[PDB]
């Protein structure tokens, strides 16, 4: 979604569960469009992955395997 | 260093006797893990080893009749699976005591005090009330299953 | 002294003994010559079995490592002949008493046939009307597929192919006896397994596939490009005229208008005509596409000659398989493969316990390949055909594999030296062949129990009233989703994984119904809960076959109950009624109780086919698209249970057998009860044991001492290990010709 | 018509900047590699720098392997 | 052979039908058809993909007599050193295996005797066949005329 | 019997030796003198090295060891005959066992009293019915 | 608190054992550790 409208869309870095939330934060932090608490990025790493070239999500679960096998190497 | 790069060898040393040092048999996880479970665990007694191997079955046992038994599709369910697994562990410590009953009508050993009609007898007392406790707790936890949730999810705050 | 030939090396390391046998016929009048034990004469009934017994045995007739050697490869010679006669005879049958110019003209109105009984005592019955006014039996062997997929159109061909059959089996004949008799080839030469396998790569394999690559292109496929055209067999072309006019070619195949030059400057694409990669089949005959198997018979070639080079010979380059084997050791497995290159290249028994576990394995491969992806015209149409091939390869597969067993458990115990197994990998197997066993056995225990126990299970609870209690598609469900996750991948390839293919590998992964007439050839074959319960099915009883075949090659030096078992040999019936009794402790009756077992996992594998084809692929269609399968989908609800085996497989199908009498399938019941009766008669053999049949003896030998008609050659009760040999081989016997005779007037009888 | 597109004898590309190059490649590699280079049966005399430097049998497994280095990679260059 | 003969013979006698074993009984095709084979149709019905009658006991006691009948065959046909050498893996595997290691036997497990194989095997063999006949014969019999 | 002497074969180890029999029952020994380092089978599976000089090996079964030791006698160029086979209890009393009286059992040497003799032959038994609801059997008495 | 991404059933389990059951048994191994008294 954030590739399409990059600059009115807010990168998310992932979903939030905790236990704690009352009503208020939960609304609070449903956020970015999404439909459960979550926390938006500061990394940066959305227009990294981006301008890269990747585009799906496959791609980037794609690398993140591959990473674990480069760690097991 | 040396030659032996080798992960196998002789069972304690004595290549005569019928086992093999392996890295499931011998290694130095399964030495630490195995001899640290409740049975092997040093200094404990028999009472509450058998505790905690009753409590780990008794709420492990709960699950195949929760799901999978003929009150499954019922309003009894979770009471089906409590009433399965509190028979089962009765009949364990049946099974557990007649053990203990037929294995030490000798002599007495002196250096395992779990290898004793004491120790076992303790083993049993242990192990029922830690199987009946677990499964009651699992069956609890399960019949309560909605407020878990609320509470895993905070539903409730 | 015989024929004196020059010489015939050329600086080879051929080595031979001229003229070591010299031909004779005096020793065919003297039966048991070569067993020391038996050359005397008979005294006892016994000495007649042992004689049968021991005729192989090469080893216990001579020590003598190459005279051994020479006696095997004589007698290869021999099989070969012996093979090229029977297939001779097959082609003969099909040139002379066959149908097969009549079925070619028209081969969705005919039944094959290629075998005319006489008329007499009524069993001219047999001869039934297979079309076009022929009578004859109905062969379900696939010769005409095959001969039609050759390019065979006339009987003539037939004809001349049998009598090179015949020319072959007699070349074959005196090359075994030259290499007898004349020139024996010595043990040096024989060991020379580097040269033998680069031979049997790059030049039996190799330039076999080479060759029939070039009949594919040049006979197969013109010819069949003409007949699925529906050009009549006599308007088309004889094999050597697309030869002799090559613009027959170029207009069947464009890409020949340019030769032979794009195949030397690798621009192999122009012959994208004729060297194909559809995948699926060909719609006019349900058969894989000839010009696919052509391509892919040229790709092996390429293959199987390129692999002809690995290993060194006169020259240098190339590779020791010993130093290989040497260098293949780790941290788990102590010295490795040293000493693998001197038992295989030393130890008859040890190549063939390999040699016979994958050729028994390929076998079966070629059952399971041959039936998904049909490669012959109107193969798959005929269910006859495809039910016969598919359980006859099983068969052959499973015998070779308990075979393996018995030569892995014979090369234990007469080869196995341990001075040259020091802690390499059949050291340290011996070493923990208790780990081993043991779990083997508790994983054949937890397979029986989750896969027969299932089926026990819903039985109970469907009898109870209770089919949602049941394991089923429609209640508890066992489905099998890493099967149906690689049959979408499959079925996905053509478009991604597989882009230069335009169809699948095979319809039974998924995709289209391919039907040719009125009968589906092919189509997606679904798994669910009753096909997971049949392949652990499958699985368990595999495993316990390979439990006691690999228990009997393990044990078969010794045991905590028999530590000498060595020194008894391979084939013995026990060590007494000690040690609370020994009976059946030898490598040979694990093979005996292995045989057992493996006919129960391929009838079960067989039955699965049979059931699983009938119910859900094979079927006729209407011209509206749909499909109504023979058994009209009884598989998923009637398979999960016995009862359902028993009543909506075994009683149901059963019926064209009990009711053949009075057709031509009235020999199909008769060998029905033969089968049957054959099995019945093996349980007194195996229920029973000797010594109650040497007292009988005794009394009807006191029978005719009172009538002067006792036999010097004094009658005794089979031994032991015969009596056991005898049970199992009347067992297999009538078990499997029960079987045959079921599966052959079903498959005849469903359209 | 859905097919791996080939090339037709270039006989400037195809050869000495793949086929002719593959196989001195595969020449180096068998030059640096093989055990027994001029073990062969064929002595095929005069040793010289590398069309023909070690052995007979060297030289024609060296280009065999060149060959099939060759054939691969014009077909791979060439689509596929 | 007698108790099939009976019932055969009573079938064709109650039911009117004399002719059916008079004329197929002369060959022994007649019997594997005409008796065997189809007086098991309601039997095997007992219970079904489509439900369950009374007869469904009698329909799980012959796959319980076919059952117990080919058990009996494994002590007939497999004798003891083969059995005894496999316990010998199993007793080594318990002793090696922790946890379970807790527990000894107190009488040594040994395989079966040879003269107990063959009465094990020959009981199993005769509580199949009674088994399997008795279910067939009452099914039948109150199917047909019950 | 006094303590048993001699080097262990060199082994790596198997799964077919000792088990629980042998610590709480009783077990078996066999010591033999070997000219040379040289490979042996182990009854109980896969192939050892025996030292050159004494050798002490402990086993399961006297079967076992006395299959060892026809292995020994049988089959190696210079044969080993110099075996000896005890039985080893847990309290450590060791038993002489073979061979028994030094002198192999299948020659004769004086000193031997007979066990187990009848002095009839075997078609001489006593009928069971004149023997019955005694303890024996017809070659007992 | 839910989860509209796949198999949001795994935060459920996974937060109390990443928050209670690790730290617990890791804390527990590492004290028995450090208190051990064993010579060496
Ligand atoms: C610069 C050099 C070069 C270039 C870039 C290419 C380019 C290409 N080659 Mg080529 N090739 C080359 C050199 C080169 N090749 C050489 C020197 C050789 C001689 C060995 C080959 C021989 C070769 C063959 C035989 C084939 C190609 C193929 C291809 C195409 C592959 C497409 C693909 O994704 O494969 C496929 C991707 C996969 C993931 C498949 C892998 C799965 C396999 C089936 C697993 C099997 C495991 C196997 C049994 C284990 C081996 C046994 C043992 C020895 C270990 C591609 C465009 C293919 C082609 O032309 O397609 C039409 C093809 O058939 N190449
Ligand atoms: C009237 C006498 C009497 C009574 C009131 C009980 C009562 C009880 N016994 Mg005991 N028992 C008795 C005599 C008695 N026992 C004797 C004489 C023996 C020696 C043979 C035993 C040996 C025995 C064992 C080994 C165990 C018990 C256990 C138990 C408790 C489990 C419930 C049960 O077994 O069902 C009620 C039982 C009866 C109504 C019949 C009692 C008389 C018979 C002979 C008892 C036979 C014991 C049997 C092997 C175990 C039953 C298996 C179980 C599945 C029910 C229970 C409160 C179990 C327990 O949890 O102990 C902590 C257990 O492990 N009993
Ligand atoms: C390219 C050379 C070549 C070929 C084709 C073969 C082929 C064969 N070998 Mg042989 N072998 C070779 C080289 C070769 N070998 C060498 C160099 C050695 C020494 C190391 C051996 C030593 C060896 C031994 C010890 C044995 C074999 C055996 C066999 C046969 C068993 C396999 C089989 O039955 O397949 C299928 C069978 C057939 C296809 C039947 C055809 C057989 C004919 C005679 C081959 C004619 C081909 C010939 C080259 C003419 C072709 C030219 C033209 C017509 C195209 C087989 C026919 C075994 C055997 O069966 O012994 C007889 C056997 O025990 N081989
Ligand atoms: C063992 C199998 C086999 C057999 C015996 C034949 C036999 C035959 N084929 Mg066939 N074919 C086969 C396999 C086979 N083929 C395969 C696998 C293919 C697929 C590629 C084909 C495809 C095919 C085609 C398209 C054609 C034939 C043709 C022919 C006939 C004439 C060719 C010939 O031999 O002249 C002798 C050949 C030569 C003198 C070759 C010299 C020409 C080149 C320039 C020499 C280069 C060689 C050199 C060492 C390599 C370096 C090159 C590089 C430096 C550039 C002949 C009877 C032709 C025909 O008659 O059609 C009916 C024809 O058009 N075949
Ligand atoms: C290429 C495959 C191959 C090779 C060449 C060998 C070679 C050998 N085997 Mg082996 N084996 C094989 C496959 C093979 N076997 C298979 C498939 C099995 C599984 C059944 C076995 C199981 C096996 C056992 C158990 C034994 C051997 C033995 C032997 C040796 C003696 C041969 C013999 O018995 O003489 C003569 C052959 C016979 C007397 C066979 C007659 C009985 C057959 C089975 C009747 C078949 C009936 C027919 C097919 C159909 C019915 C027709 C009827 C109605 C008229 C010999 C060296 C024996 C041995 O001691 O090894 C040293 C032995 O103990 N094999
Ligand atoms: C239908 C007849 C039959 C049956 C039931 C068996 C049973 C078995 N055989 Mg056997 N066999 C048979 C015929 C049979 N055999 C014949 C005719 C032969 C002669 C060749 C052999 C020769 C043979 C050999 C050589 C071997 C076996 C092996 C096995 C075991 C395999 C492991 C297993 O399945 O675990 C699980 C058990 C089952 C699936 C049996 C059914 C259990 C039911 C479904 C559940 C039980 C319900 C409950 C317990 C009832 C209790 C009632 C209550 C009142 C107490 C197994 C117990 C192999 C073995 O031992 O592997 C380790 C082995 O090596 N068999
Ligand atoms: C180091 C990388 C990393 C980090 C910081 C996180 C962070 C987080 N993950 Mg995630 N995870 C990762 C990798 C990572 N993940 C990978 C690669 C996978 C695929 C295997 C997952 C799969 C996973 C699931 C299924 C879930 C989380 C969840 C969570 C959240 C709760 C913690 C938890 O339950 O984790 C549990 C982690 C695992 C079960 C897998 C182990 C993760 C990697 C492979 C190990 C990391 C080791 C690390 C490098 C060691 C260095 C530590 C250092 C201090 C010395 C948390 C914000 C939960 C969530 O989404 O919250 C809403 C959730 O349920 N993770
Ligand atoms: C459906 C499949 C997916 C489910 C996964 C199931 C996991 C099964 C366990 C993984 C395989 C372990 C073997 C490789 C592990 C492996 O080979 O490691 C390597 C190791 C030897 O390595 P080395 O370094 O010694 O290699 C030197 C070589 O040159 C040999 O000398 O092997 C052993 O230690 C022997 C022990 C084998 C005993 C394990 C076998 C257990 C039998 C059950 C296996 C079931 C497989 C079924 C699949 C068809
Ligand atoms: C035959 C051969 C050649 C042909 C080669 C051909 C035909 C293809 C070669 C392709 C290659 C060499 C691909 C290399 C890929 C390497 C990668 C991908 C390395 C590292 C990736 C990392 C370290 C992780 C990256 C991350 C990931 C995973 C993410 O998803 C986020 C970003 C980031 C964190 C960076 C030529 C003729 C040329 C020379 C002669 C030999
Ligand atoms: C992962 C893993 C593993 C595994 C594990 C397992 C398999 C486990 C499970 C677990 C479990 C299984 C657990 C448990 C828990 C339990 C509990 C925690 C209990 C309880 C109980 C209670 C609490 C009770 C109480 C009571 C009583 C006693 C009396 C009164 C009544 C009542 C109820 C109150 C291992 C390490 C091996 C390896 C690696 C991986
Ligand atoms: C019946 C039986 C016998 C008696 C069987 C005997 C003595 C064999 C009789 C065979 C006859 C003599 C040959 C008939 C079969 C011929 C081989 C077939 C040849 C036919 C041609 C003439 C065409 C045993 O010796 C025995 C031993 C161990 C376990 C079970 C049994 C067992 O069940
Ligand atoms: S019954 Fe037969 S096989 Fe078994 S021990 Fe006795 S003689 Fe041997
Ligand atoms: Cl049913």
């Amino acid at each position: 979604q954030w590739i399409k409208d990059p600059l009115n869309i807010r990168p998310i870095a992932h979903a939030i569960w905790d236990p704690h939330f009352g009503e208020g934060a939960v609304n609070a932090f449903t956020q970015a469009g999404a439909s459960n608490p979550v926390n938006i990025a500061y990394s940066g790493v959305y227009h990294w992955f981006y301008t890269i070239g990747m585009t799906t999500n496959q791609e980037l679960y794609s690398g993140a395997v591959f990473l674990l096998v480069l760690a097991s190497l | 260093m040396a030659e032996s790069n080798q992960v196998v060898q002789a069972y304690n040393g004595d290549p005569f006797v019928g086992h093999l040092s392996t890295p499931i048999s011998d290694s130095a996880f399964t030495r630490t893990f195995i001899g640290n479970l409740p049975a092997y665990r040093k200094g404990l007694s028999p009472i509450l080893r058998g505790l905690e191997v009753g409590m780990a079955h008794g709420y492990f046992l709960i699950g195949p009749w929760t799901l999978l038994g003929p009150l499954r599709d019922s309003e009894y369910q979770y009471i089906g699976g409590l009433i399965g697994a509190l028979a089962l562990i009765l009949v364990a410590t049946a099974a557990l005591s007649s053990y203990g009953l037929v294995t030490f009508q000798g002599e007495q050993g002196s250096g395992d005090t779990l290898q004793t009609a004491d120790g076992w007898s303790q083993f049993a007392a242990g192990f029922f009330v830690g199987g009946m406790g677990g499964a009651f707790v699992a069956y609890f936890l399960l019949e309560n299953l909605s407020v878990v949730d609320g509470i895993f999810r905070g539903l409730f705050n | 002294m015989t024929i004196s030939p020059p010489e015939r090396e050329a600086k080879a390391k051929v080595s031979v003994d001229n003229n070591p046998v010299p031909t004779s016929f005096e020793k065919w009048g003297k039966p048991g010559h070569f067993d020391r034990t038996l050359a005397r004469g008979p005294k006892t009934t016994t000495w007649i079995w042992n004689l049968h017994a021991n005729a192989h045995d090469f080893d216990s007739q001579t020590s003598d490592l190459e005279d051994v050697s020479r006696k095997i490869f004589s007698a290869h010679f021999g099989h070969l002949a012996v093979v090229f006669v029977w297939l001779s005879g097959m082609y003969f049958h099909g040139a002379k008493f066959s149908n097969y110019e009549g079925w070619l003209a028209d081969p969705t109105h005919i039944k094959p046939s290629a075998q005319v009984v006489w008329p007499i005592v009524g069993q001219g019955i047999l001869n039934g009307d297979v079309g076009g006014g022929f009578h004859g039996i109905q062969i379900t062997s696939g010769l005409f597929y095959l001969w039609r997929a050759s390019g065979f159109t006339d009987s003539y061909q037939l004809y001349c192919t049998a009598i090179g059959g015949l020319v072959m089996a007699a070349l074959m004949l005196f090359a075994g006896w030259f290499h007898y008799h004349v020139k024996a080839p010595k043990l040096e030469w024989f060991q020379n397994v580097e040269s033998m396998m680069n031979h049997h790569l790059a030049g039996l394999l190799g330039l076999g596939s080479l060759g029939w690559a070039g009949h594919q292109i040049h006979v197969s496929m013109p010819i069949n490009k003409l007949l699925d055209a529906g050009v009549a067999p006599k308007d088309i072309p004889l094999p050597h005229e697309f030869i002799l006019e090559p613009s027959k070619m170029a207009e069947l195949y464009p890409s020949f208008a340019q030769g032979l030059t794009p195949f030397f400057t690798l621009n192999w694409g122009v012959y994208s005509d004729f060297l194909t990669f559809k995948g699926g089949l060909n719609p006019v005959t349900g058969g894989l596409w000839l010009s696919d198997t052509a391509h892919h018979h040229l790709a092996i070639a390429v293959l199987f000659i390129i692999a002809g080079h690995m290993y060194r010979t006169n020259w240098g380059i190339g590779h020791s398989m010993k130093e290989i084997l040497e260098a293949h050791k780790g941290p788990f497995t102590g010295e490795g493969h040293k000493g693998l290159y001197e038992i295989l290249t030393t130890s008859w028994h040890a190549q063939l316990a390999i040699n016979l576990a994958l050729l028994g394995s390929l076998t079966i491969i070629v059952a399971q390949h041959m039936y998904a992806m049909p490669p012959y015209p109107y193969q798959a149409i005929d269910y006859a055909t495809q039910l016969s091939l598919f359980t006859h390869h099983m068969w052959i597969g499973g015998f070779l594999i308990v075979g393996a067993g018995a030569h892995g458990a014979i090369f234990m115990v007469r080869d196995y030296d341990p001075a040259k197994n020091v802690n390499n990998l059949l050291d340290r197997m011996l070493r923990h062949r208790d780990a081993i066993i043991s779990h083997l056995n508790w994983v054949c225990i937890f397979l029986g129990f989750h896969s027969f126990g299932l089926y026990i299970h819903n039985d109970t609870m469907r009898a109870l009233g209770r089919p949602q209690d049941m394991f089923s598609d429609t209640a508890i469900q066992l489905q099998p989703i890493f099967a149906q996750w690689v049959q979408h991948l499959h079925t996905l390839a053509p478009g991604a994984t597989a882009p230069n293919a335009l169809a699948t590998a095979s319809y039974a992964f998924g995709g289209e119904t391919i039907a040719v007439a009125g009968k589906v050839a092919m189509m997606p074959i679904t798994l669910g809960t009753a096909d997971f319960m049949v392949h652990h099915i499958h699985a368990f009883t595999i495993h316990v076959t390979a439990l006691i075949l690999l228990k009997g090659v393990l044990y078969a030096r010794s045991s905590r109950l028999v530590p000498d078992k060595a020194n008894l040999g391979f084939r013995f019936p026990c060590d007494g009624p000690g040690r609370g009794g020994t009976c059946q402790v030898s490598g040979w009756d694990h093979v005996f109780l292995g045989l057992f077992w493996m006919y129960n996992s391929l009838s079960i594998v067989i039955f699965h086919f049979s059931w699983k084809m009938q119910s859900d692929v094979w079927g006729t269609v209407s011209p509206d698209g749909s499909v109504t399968h023979v058994t009209l989908g009884n598989f998923a609800q009637s398979a999960i249970t016995i009862n359902g085996w028993l009543r909506d497989f075994l009683w149901a199908q059963a019926a064209n057998v009990i009711n053949s009498y009075g057709s031509a399938l009235s020999a199909y019941g008769i060998m029905f009860l033969a089968g049957h009766f054959v099995f019945a008669f093996s349980l007194m053999f195996l229920f029973s044991g000797r010594g109650y049949w040497q007292e009988l003896i005794e009394s009807i030998v006191w029978a005719h001492n009172k009538l002067n008609v006792a036999p010097a050659i004094q009658p005794r009760a089979l031994s032991i290990i015969q009596g056991r040999a005898v049970g199992v081989a009347h067992y297999l016997l009538g078990g499997i010709v029960t079987t045959w005779a079921f599966f052959l007037a079903r498959s005849l009888s469903i359209g | 018509l859905a097919q791996a597109s080939p090339t037709t004898a270039g006989w400037s590309l195809s050869v000495g900047i793949i086929m002719c190059l593959c196989n001195v490649f595969a020449f180096v590699i068998g030059y640096f590699a093989i055990q027994k280079t001029g073990k062969g049966k064929d002595l095929a005399l005069p040793q010289l720098a590398s069309k023909k430097t070690f052995g007979l049998p060297e030289l024609l497994a060296t280009m065999s392997f060149g060959h099939i280095l060759g054939a691969g990679m014009v077909l791979g260059l060439a689509s596929s | 052979w007698l108790t099939f003969y009976w019932h055969w013979k009573h079938l064709g006698v109650w039911s009117g039908n004399v002719a059916q074993f008079n004329e197929n009984s002369t060959y022994l095709m007649g019997w594997f058809r005409d008796y065997l084979w189809a007086n098991s149709a309601q039997l095997i019905n007992g219970y079904n993909p489509y439900g369950v009658n009374n007869l469904s006991v009698w329909a799980w006691m012959f796959l319980f007599g076919h059952l117990v009948w080919a058990t009996g065959f494994m002590f007939l046909i497999s004798w003891r050193g083969y059995w005894q050498e496999l316990i010998e893996t199993i007793v080594w595997a318990h002793e090696r295996t922790p946890l379970a290691n807790l527990v000894r036997w107190k009488d040594k497990p040994v395989a079966l005797s040879i003269v107990q194989a063959r009465l094990v095997g020959l009981a199993h063999f005769t509580v199949g066949y009674v088994l399997t006949y008795a279910a067939f014969l009452i099914a039948s019999t109150a199917g047909k005329f019950g | 019997m006094t303590e048993l002497s001699g080097q262990p074969p060199k082994f790596g180890g198997s799964t077919g030796g000792l088990l629980s029999k042998a610590n709480r029952e009783e077990k078996y020994a066999i010591t033999w003198t070997s000219a040379s380092e040289q490979v042996f089978e182990m009854p109980t599976g896969g192939a050892a090295i025996m030292n050159e000089g004494e050798n002490l090996l402990y086993l399961a079964r006297k079967e076992q060891c006395l299959a060892l030791g026809t292995q020994l006698r049988t089959k190696f160029k210079p044969k080993i005959q110099d075996y000896k086979i005890y039985r080893v209890y847990p309290s450590g009393e060791v038993q002489y066992l073979h061979p028994a009286d030094g002198v192999f059992p299948e020659k004769v040497n004086e000193g031997r009293e007979a066990q187990g003799t009848k002095t009839r032959r075997i078609g001489q038994n006593p009928e069971p019915v004149t023997i019955k609801f005694s303890g024996k059997a017809p070659y007992e008495v | 608190m839910d989860g509209s991404y796949a198999a949001s059933y795994l935060p459920w389990i996974l937060i109390p054992m990443v928050g209670w059951l690790f730290p617990a048994v890791t804390m527990g191994l590492l004290f028995i550790h450090i208190e051990s008294e064993g010579e060496g």
